[PDB]
């Protein structure tokens, strides 16, 4: 049973609690000896280089890495995993040629498409001519390729930005935003992160402002999804998590038994609506309503 | 005769140093150490000539011998206040490195506490969506046994988590306070605030079902438990610091008996001329 | 002449001064303080007659001055350092009056909002306890209904709860450390960290739906809001404990002064017998 | 309206959440101006004596009050309110005859009749010489009505207490014992606080114990009742916390409206057990399953 090591840069997000299922899950039908460790969170960049070290240590035959950020190990990496084999996993991973020796997988999802996605279902249900819309953005923290994403989208189509807020990813801060996004009550949705948008739902009842103001997520979570299978919520498209789990091991799998595999894979976005939620699609998008965070 | 002109070098040069010791204990760099103390050497030194001329005008066995006696208890209590101070120094480096070595530890089981809260929320999402399913598509029974989990699990989970996680905020407080901590009681007080805080966490996380995690919970809460001496040492330094004060209040002692003898030693000097 | 006999006076009481000044400083309970600056009033008389004494041993008007002048400075400055200590014994009484004040309003707020964190979460379980009478009387509709509120609204409420007691445990223990706080960095920092937090959760309360609640609360920490200037006179309390410091260093420093020129007035005494 | 200045020792409590629900109710159908305190729990006896004078202050007609202990007030009262009609709720509070002159009314059961109803519900179910069955006692702080009853209905019975801890009515702290109870494995049934029952049944379900030990709680909360409902818990005895409620907000509002009132009210205790839970007799005991709390 080759030893394979992942690591990822938290595990407190519906995301990444679904990365994980995707690789529990497949490293268990492929047969492998899956470990998994999680950073303290993006901001534990030494954290995450013990931990990185840690998995070579362990003895891991490959390592699925989910960087604490892209620049990091660029010109590491064989400084702390030595020279074994690794694989990149939903965030881009950048490290020079030198380096990248040790690159034989990628899995992930250009989060452009993911933004450009949310704003064509807003640019089409508000086509040019048909009525000026107002539109307020709570995306998350600080460019930023969903935002780009969805402005190109939003380009030319009647759909106004009335103002963007910005704050880190706390459902806390977030629900702080969209509760002044409800006070300005000028605006007709409220597109944002999963964790933004999940606090609108609650805020938007609270105020009794459901009906009135919209909401968008710009990516998947139980939650939102929860949110679409009950009408609370209007679209919101998703990157598979499961799935770019299930990729990842499967990649470091067969690299290591050696057989065919994707170099670079990237399974298809879909977009998602309280009237088209089937099933397969979820099914590769959120762990299972039963799941717990597993670990080995 | 001449006496006197050595005598007023001594009853000089003695008021310059008690003035370099105080120099000397509110020093703290290494760099302030080896110069208010580098200055008394040598101001020492001196005193030590300056006594050693004066040490020749008598010939009173008696007298002789206090003088000589009292100077060295002077150098024994500078010195020993030296040692107190370089021990000052050392104390207060190694309190830093030692509780900067707990806050990362305190933190990263903070961290991961916290990371479960976070978990066991969505899960609860998860586990009503799941209901929605159940519930429409009348499998009734099992609507609520879901229902029952919900509460016996899941709610009941989030309590106890909430609780666990507001612990493990508590310990990082207790340590964050720590390094800047000089009041005795107080810090008297976080010791064994901290151990039994520690002993009580250490339990309810043995309870908690979630193998990866109670272990990892465990092994950081050992290491802590182990680093839990910087709290004895915290000690050494008020300690240390009360010491540096007595050596002080020594030193006016000891220059008085010192120069209380160089002036029977100046007279009967002048006797028989 | 008999100048020597007066000067031994001299030199030697201004030590037992040194003494008596430096057991004025480690004074506080207004009886060590009244009681070493008693004695230390007497011990400066003593060194006043015998210093008015050397007066009338020498005539050089330029020496003379010179006495007057150290005099007037030892005189000023152990005043200067009396005031210092009385200071030091005021602030210490305001800062653990103006102290407890606030321990018991953060205390009230942790305890309301641990008392909201509980209602929430027995309110909770009664929702659920409902859901089963409407599954179970196949009001399917009403059902998933309950369950957008369970999602919506109690487990919603159960987190935002859950932050907002974190905030005010956080901000209790601010209070706890600041009572026996003494670095002037770290002073700092918990003031300013105060200060957001006050800020940060008077905005949160508003948000929580709550009407008595969500006024007690605020009507609670606007009241903290007021009690924050503790912070600035720890400040004060650090800045008078270097006073005291630098004081009792200027003490050494003039009572050496004050010798050399009571020598050189040994001398121009031994001029024109 | 007249003005009744309700003050409890705490409002955390399903129990309290219920008084609470009652006065409520009733001060409006009875038509008064209620207004609600609580102190932060029983060890706040100077937070309780403040708000007594804070009545006053605010010019309550009269005041009901739950003690924070039986004997504080007993020699002050009158230091406190004045001479305001005083009306005791739930708990005991004796006092003095210099003071008893605002002693109005009272509501309140003998908390010796619920422990005492808890152990018939055992020694019927197993009488002498049937079969030794043992007990474990998780009944709270630190004698007590509660447990000298338990003691009388279990007096020459079969059913043999195996050990009895004690601790704070706090839920952690009740669970620890719960757990070392499970350890033992010895006892049958753990009778104990509506606490250490609501966490016997979580804690027994994640033991697998279920159906192992039976559980039995002294007095009655949302959680217990939902642990009857769903045959989770085996008996519990109420003693009408709406009901209590009620009574005192009656009394003292006949008192004033000079009209006839029992000035000694004590709700009739009732068992209740999965099979009979009577709809008006929880309805006179819970507070709704919406109710928050109220302070006016």
């Amino acid at each position: 049973d080759e030893k394979i090591c992942a690591i990822y840069p938290h595990l407190k997000d519906s995301y990444w609690l679904s990365v994980n299922y995707g690789m529990v899950s497949e490293a268990e039908k492929q047969g492998v000896n899956l470990r998994v460790l999680e950073a303290g969170g993006y901001p534990n960049k030494s954290r995450q280089e013990q931990q990185l070290a840690l998995c070579t240590q362990w003895g891991a035959n490959a390592i699925i890495l989910g960087t604490v950020d892209p620049h990091a190990y660029e010109h590491n990496l064989k400084s702390w995993v030595g020279n074994t084999p690794v694989f990149a996993t939903v965030n881009q991973l950048d490290l020079d040629e030198e380096q990248s020796t040790l690159l034989k997988g990628e899995v992930g999802v250009d989060w452009y498409w993911m933004g450009y996605e949310a704003g064509k279902y807003l640019a089409e249900r508000h086509p040019k001519g048909s009525g000026k819309t107002n539109i307020a953005l709570l995306l998350g923290p600080r460019t930023k390729p969903v935002t780009t994403g969805f402005y190109e989208a939003i380009k030319n189509s009647d759909i106004h930005i009335v103002d963007s807020f910005w704050a880190d990813n706390d459902k806390e801060l977030q629900r702080n935003l969209v509760q002044r996004v409800i006070d300005m009550g000028n605006i007709d949705y409220i597109v944002g992160s999963a964790v933004a948008i999940e606090a609108a739902i609650s805020e938007l009842r609270s105020a009794d402002k459901t009906h009135d103001i919209g909401l968008v997520s710009v990516y998947l979570s139980h939650g939102v999804y929860r949110g679409l299978l009950r009408n609370k919520v209007l679209f919101a498209p998703t990157d598979k998590m499961v799935q770019q789990g299930r990729l990842s091991v499967m990649q470091a799998a067969h690299y290591l038994r050696h057989q065919p595999y994707e170099k670079q894979a990237s399974p298809i976005i879909k977009p998602l609506t309280p009237k088209t939620l089937h099933d397969d699609t979820i099914e590769e998008s959120l762990s299972p309503s039963e799941y717990r965070p597993t670990f080995s | 005769g001449s006496a006197m002109i050595e005598a007023r070098q001594v009853s000089e040069l003695s008021t310059r140093i008690i003035s370099s010791v105080q120099m000397l204990s509110n020093a703290q760099n290494e760099q302030e150490r080896k110069e208010a103390g580098r200055v008394l050497f040598e101001q020492l030194e001196s005193l030590l000539t300056h006594i050693k001329e004066l040490g020749g005008e008598s010939f009173d066995s008696k007298l002789l011998d206090a003088l000589e006696s009292n100077v060295q208890n002077v150098i024994n209590n500078l010195a020993e206040l030296g040692v107190t101070v370089e021990r000052k120094l050392w104390l207060a480096k190694e309190i830093d490195t030692r509780v900067e070595e707990m806050r990362l530890l305190s933190e990263e089981l903070e961290q991961l506490t916290r990371t479960q809260v976070q978990n066991t929320s969505t899960i609860a999402v998860a586990n009503v969506t799941h209901i929605y399913d159940l519930l429409e598509a009348n499998k009734k029974d099992q609507v609520y046994q879901a229902l029952d989990a919900l509460v016996e699990v899941d709610l009941d989970l989030t309590e106890r988590l909430h609780e666990l996680h507001l612990l493990a905020f508590k310990m990082l407080n207790q340590i964050e306070e720590a390094r800047t901590l000089t009041n005795v009681d107080r810090i008297q007080q976080i010791q064994t605030a901290f151990e039994n805080n520690l002993k009580i966490m250490k339990r309810r996380v043995l309870a908690v079902e979630d193998p990866t995690r109670s272990k990892q919970m465990s092994q950081l809460l050992t290491e802590l438990g182990k680093r839990q001496v910087v709290f004895t040492i915290l000690l050494q330094q008020y300690e240390n610091n009360e010491q540096s004060q007595q050596l002080m209040q020594k030193t006016l002692e000891l220059f008085s008996e010192l120069n209380s003898t160089v002036n029977k030693l100046v007279d009967d000097s002048n006797k028989t001329t």
